[PDB]
RNA sequence: GUGAAAUUCUUGGAUUUAUUGAAGACUAACUACUGCGAAAGCAUUUGCCAAGGACGUUUUCAUUAAUCAAGAACGAAAGUUAGGGGAUCGAAGAUGAUCAGAUACCGUCGUAGUCUUAACCAUAAACUAUGCCGACUAGGGAUCGGGUGGUGUUUUUUUAAUGACCCACUCGGCACCUUACGAGAAAUCAAAGUCUUUGGGUUCUGGGGGAGUAUGGUCGCAAGGCUAAAAAAGGAAUUGA
RNA sequence: AUUUGGACAAACUUGGUCAUUUAGGAACUAAUUCCGUAGGUGAACCUGCGGAAGGAUCAUUAAA
């Protein structure tokens, strides 16, 4: 594991965090406890989820004896696993490989939080911060920008981190839209992974793939069949028939020739208007 | 006089198959696994599972009425390793203490002229 | 520990048979160098201090007889040793029955509940000065 | 592995019982080799029934056995080599056998492989006078002189091309001049190596010359006399 | 009923075998009770069981075992420990089997897994109670099972790249727990 | 199958055995302190097409030479566009196992790709980390190619080739090793040497690290626009009192 | 196919029946480094490809 060694970047976390006196905060890996404490003194509920039964138990033993031993309560075992409530506010310092899922939950979440602020890699921080136009752009990066907006906040380093790591890092704030669009998840994953297959080849070529063409097909087919209609014969295959239907669509919105790290939501939400126009599905 | 027979022991790396065929290799006189043998996942490749399997096809080979017999090992061959193993000279070792008559021992390794690119990488396959 | 690097001075066949066949010969014959050479040396203090004379200390296989007997040497070691530490009073090994220092034994399911009592009582406190 | 704790799959879900009595429903049947050769009775094989005669008829000419020089003719000078044939003919569980291909052992090969020397190899197709297609494969190893201070012993391009043509020559000529039973006569004694020794004796001081395999391409039209001819009729016993 | 085998000699090994041929068959044609032949015209030695003189059905083969692993290039001492023992078992393997590398790579790489004056591969065979032939590309490691398993997988560290000071805690810790059992 | 299991598929019997056939790649060992190419790069057979090095020449002509902005050609891998097949391997992705330990961190499938055609794309630790052309300055062994001389052996002889090894010499190369008479920060260097401070011809370039600070000097970057909660020994305790 | 009247009548609702299980007080028992390229969602970085050492050389080995 590793220790911080910078209060003030503690405090400027809790000052960046902002709090409101009526929260409740749920904390993955609280750590040697003075985020934990911080929060205590700033909220009115801190929930402190922990996997390490010695890091809880080196906790309670330096909590126990305070005032807001009472507001604090410690759960046990896997939080991605677990059942988890309702929090305005989410601080965790955790090892990134599970903050990633914990950033998808927290997407994913039910009454999601105002709020939010975490610590991740500087390659991670700049993946995520990454626009049209720009290298990093990936997936994950379109994914969040559809879901919510984004705001830099500053940078960490492993000097100041203890024992010192390999990757840098840096302090990141998500706010999930309010309301959240009506984009179903799984059509947007779907064209998400069907339109980064390869980020500058041509999304003509990438749908192209034979893959993806025998996917819509079966999609498109069992939608024609849920539906109760019959397809014209193909003379060739099923998935060239639909293959000429879908590259009708993509001649129609004069897109499917671009390259996939500049387009933005808004051709992403014309093009996929036009797929369940046409009757395409991704699920 | 005697009556020969094919023992093709496959000395693979995590596995050991003895396998007798009569002439032209088309009868298959008889078939046994290492971990057949000794019925354990670790073990499959082990000498006692050469020991044990080589014991019991020999009073197999001996049941069927086979004396002599010319005894070719293959290794794994392929891209992989073609040595073939301490397990293959465990079971060569316990076939000789089983006495069926010996009259040629060989190494019928399917070894590539030139083959295609293995599994590993760029770094290396294993460890 | 640490390893060498330097070739093996012994092949398979020798280090097999000898693990084939004290913490350690060295650490015994450096104990008794240096336990002869303080001899040595102590009794060259007291030469060097003494002002009565003092000799050397001594001289530094096959059957051989031990002169000086610390014992008187009829006498049996089942005789030498002691009763008590031939044989002492422990707990039992029934759990239903407990025993004690004085040698008195008592079962759980004979006894009175007042009894029981006092002997918890008596267990808790001897437990809790532990 | 069959342990307690190897973890049950779909597998031997239904299974059977060892009933079939493979080795006495089997019948052993004799193979012989064709008169070029010393120790023509050579190995046994076991036809799956007899029931099936028609079965056995195939089964048999399906075989391809191999067997070694050193065993075939008592010289075990000859370990190194290895033949295959195959049973063209039976005859009441004695079957005519025939020639089919040629190796070395990997280890003989293996052991002439060295690093001071050029090796060439020579692989000529031909069809034979017998109209046997046949591909044939020859080696040869760069030796040093008497003389040579030299520590290798490498020659030029030049000389091994021509020397390649000069082998594959050789073997044109005699395989189409000979047969298939005169190839196999010319095969046992290693003459032809020597023949071609003594063509590339004036470009090169050669060793290890050697024909590698012979492959079998295409086998022409079946006669069973010419069979019974190259391998050296039959009355009952009046069951009633 | 006799019964033989042949075993070939390359060269540069049949130079020390007539070198150092008389404590060769000492051992065997004594306490095996096996005919020996040497064809210097055919570069092999022959061994041949008698069976009025012999009857013992591994010994052949254990001589044959002895053969190999001398002529593979191990020394006279440790082929005899072969011949003591019956669970002596060899591996050789080749660094393109494991990770195929180029010239001045693999020559690099062969110092590396040499170490300087051979003294990494003196640990290895103290450690793993292993013997080691240290070829172009064959690598050859004779001695029990799990011990040569052991070797294995420190050579192919090594042969991957393995800085020795990391070799050298993982060969005190492996040498630890071998000490210990 | 791994360190270990496990996903995986095996009575329509896998794995294996033998007999093949198809596919697409690849051209090992031989193989070098070898060779070829301006480099990148170049190993199956044979043929063709051209080309080129070097050696030999009492052939030719007679400065036609070097350095060179502009401009021109080539340029590993990957990547991009349009085709092909597409065995293997395989950024992605998908999962089994997440077991202690990573001392022993994968297993399986599989898109792009991997190769090819037609184009781009011009980066590499594209290194001898070392401008070119030219001249001089130690040896000693090598090898390769060419030629010469003689010596031998193998070789062969009205046939279509007289080639192979020896030594002496010769060019021209891959180089190897010793040393300096020289130089230096030293390693070292036959150049990174050519008499103290210095001129053979020629393209280019220049006058450490982190940290901390001021930034008009510059470029990117955004958001939301109704939403609400008010002190405890009133301990612990199979242990106590 | 359809049809008359009875009885059985599942099942449901509405409850009645009995049955069986399922915190307060009150008792007891027991106590490795680098380039370039491509990519990455269980990302203290990793994968793939093509390159460099600026990564530590022991042993045998002319012929009979």
């Amino acid at each position: 594991q590793h220790i911080l060694k910078n209060p003030l970047v503690a405090q400027g976390i809790v000052d960046k965090a902002q709090i409101r006196p009526s929260d409740v905060v749920l904390e993955v890996g609280p750590g040697t406890g003075n985020l934990t404490v911080r929060i205590l003194e700033q909220a009115k509920n801190v929930v402190a989820v922990e996997m390490d039964p010695r890091m809880a138990a080196e906790l309670t033993k330096r909590v126990r004896g305070t005032p807001v031993e009472k507001k604090l309560e410690i759960m046990l075992g896997d939080f991605m696993k677990t059942e988890l409530p309702y929090f305005d506010i989410c601080i965790s310092n955790t090892p990134y490989q599970i903050s990633s899922p914990l950033v998808f939950k927290l997407i994913n979440q039910p009454r999601p939080p105002r709020v939010s602020i975490l610590m991740f890699q500087r390659e991670f921080a700049l993946r995520l911060l990454a626009r049209p136009g720009d290298s990093l752009y990936c997936r994950l990066s379109a994914n969040v920008q559809m879901w919510a907006n984004v705001t830099h906040i500053m940078k960490v380093g492993k000097n100041n981190f203890r024992p010192p790591p390999q990757v840098e890092s840096s302090v990141v704030r998500l706010e999930i839209k309010n309301p959240r669009p009506q984009v179903d998840y799984n059509e947007w994953d779907g064209l998400l992974r069907i339109v980064f297959v390869r980020k500058n080849r041509t999304i003509s070529a990438g749908f192209k793939s034979t893959t993806v063409m025998d996917i819509l097909e079966k999609n498109y087919k069992t939608f024609l069949a849920m539906n109760n209609e019959m397809v014209d014969d193909t003379k060739g295959s099923m998935h060239d028939v639909v293959k000429e239907k879908i590259d009708t669509v993509l001649k129609e919105t004069d897109l499917g020739d671009k390259r996939a790290g500049k387009c933005d939501q808004n051709d992403f939400l014309r093009l996929l208007y036009a797929f369940h126009q046409v009757g395409i599905h991704f699920s | 006089s005697q009556v020969f027979g094919v023992a093709r022991i496959y000395a693979s790396f995590n596995d050991t198959f003895v396998h007798v065929t009569d002439l032209s290799g088309k009868e298959t006189i008889a078939r046994v696994t290492g971990g057949m043998k000794v019925k354990a996942d670790r073990d499959e490749s082990s000498p006692y599972a050469a020991m044990l399997a080589a014991q019991d096809v020999a009073a197999k080979c001996k049941e069927v009425g086979i004396t002599a017999v010319h005894v070719k090992i293959r290794a794994t061959g392929g891209t992989r390793t073609k040595t073939p193993g301490p397990g293959g000279q465990a079971a060569l070792r316990a076939l000789a203490r089983s006495g069926l008559r010996i009259g040629r021992i060989e190494d019928v390794t399917p070894v590539p002229s030139d083959s295609t690119r293995k599994k590993g990488g760029r770094r290396g396959r294993r460890l | 520990f640490e390893l060498s690097d330097v070739k093996s001075s012994k092949s398979l066949a020798e280090i097999y048979e000898d693990d084939y066949t004290a913490l350690s010969e060295e650490l015994q014959k450096a104990h008794s160098e240096i336990s002869e050479l303080y001899a040595n040396l102590v009794y060259k203090l007291d030469v060097l201090s003494s002002v009565h004379f003092v000799p050397k200390p001594a001289s530094t296989e096959t059957p051989t007889i031990s002169m000086e007997d610390a014992q008187p040497l009829y006498m049996s070691n089942a005789s030498s040793l002691a009763p008590q530490e031939i044989y002492n009073v422990g707990k039992a090994e029934k759990d239903g029955e407990i025993r004690l220092k004085n040698g008195v034994a008592m079962s759980k399911e004979e006894l009175t509940r007042e009894d029981k009592n006092r002997l918890r009582r008596a267990l808790k406190r001897k437990r809790s000065k532990a | 592995a069959v342990g307690k704790n190897k973890r049950l799959s779909k597998g031997k879900k239904g299974q059977k019982k060892r009933v079939v009595d493979p080795f006495t429903r089997k019948e052993w049947f004799d193979i012989k080799a064709p008169s070029t050769f010393e120790n023509r009775n050579v190995g046994k094989t076991l036809v799956n029934k007899s029931t099936g005669l028609k079965s056995a008829s195939d089964a048999l000419k399906g075989r391809v056995v191999e067997v070694c020089l050193a065993d075939l003719q008592g010289s075990e000078d000859h370990s190194f080599r290895k033949i295959k044939l195959r049973v063209d003919e039976v005859q009441g569980k004695n079957l005519l056998t025939n020639f089919h291909g040629m190796d070395f052992t990997t280890d003989k090969l293996r052991s002439m492989v060295r690093k001071w020397q050029t090796l060439i190899e020579a692989n000529v197709t031909v069809k034979t006078s017998d109209d046997y297609v046949l591909r044939i494969f020859a080696i040869a190893f760069t030796r040093k002189q008497a003389n040579q201070v030299k520590r290798h012993s490498y020659a030029q391009s030049s000389h091994i091309r021509a020397i390649r043509k000069v082998i594959s020559e050789i073997l044109t000529k005699e395989v189409q001049g000979s047969t298939l039973a005169q190839l196999t006569s010319k095969l046992i004694p290693e003459v032809i190596n020597k023949e071609i020794e003594n063509a590339t004796k004036d470009i090169f001081p050669l060793q290890n010359i050697h024909v590698r395999k012979v492959k079998l391409l295409k086998q022409p039209k079946f006669d069973v006399g010419a069979l019974m001819a190259l391998h050296g009729e039959e009355k009952g016993k009046k069951v009633t | 009923k006799f019964e033989s085998r042949k075993i070939m000699v390359p060269p540069h090994r049949m130079t020390p075998l007539r070198n150092s041929w008389t404590k060769i068959y000492p051992p065997l044609v004594e306490h095996l009770k096996l005919q020996v032949r040497m064809n210097l015209k055919t570069k092999s030695v022959e061994l041949r069981t008698n069976p009025k003189f012999t009857t013992d059905p591994g010994a052949l083969q254990k001589g044959a075992d002895f053969i190999k692993a001398f002529t593979l290039g191990f020394d006279l001492d440790d082929s005899i420990a072969l011949l003591r023992l019956d669970d002596l078992y060899i591996e050789t393997f080749e660094v393109k089997d494991v990770k195929t590398l180029t010239g001045d790579h693999l020559s690099r790489a062969i110092g590396r897994i040499a170490g300087k004056d051979g003294k990494t591969k003196f640990a290895i065979e103290n450690a793993t109670r292993t013997r080691i032939v240290l070829a172009d590309s064959k690598i050859h490691i004779l001695g029990g099972f799990t011990h040569i398993r052991m070797a294995r997988e420190s050579v192919v560290s090594l042969i991957l790249g393995s800085p020795p000071g990391k070799v050298y805690g993982n060969l005190r810790t492996v040498a630890s727990r071998l000490k210990e059992r």
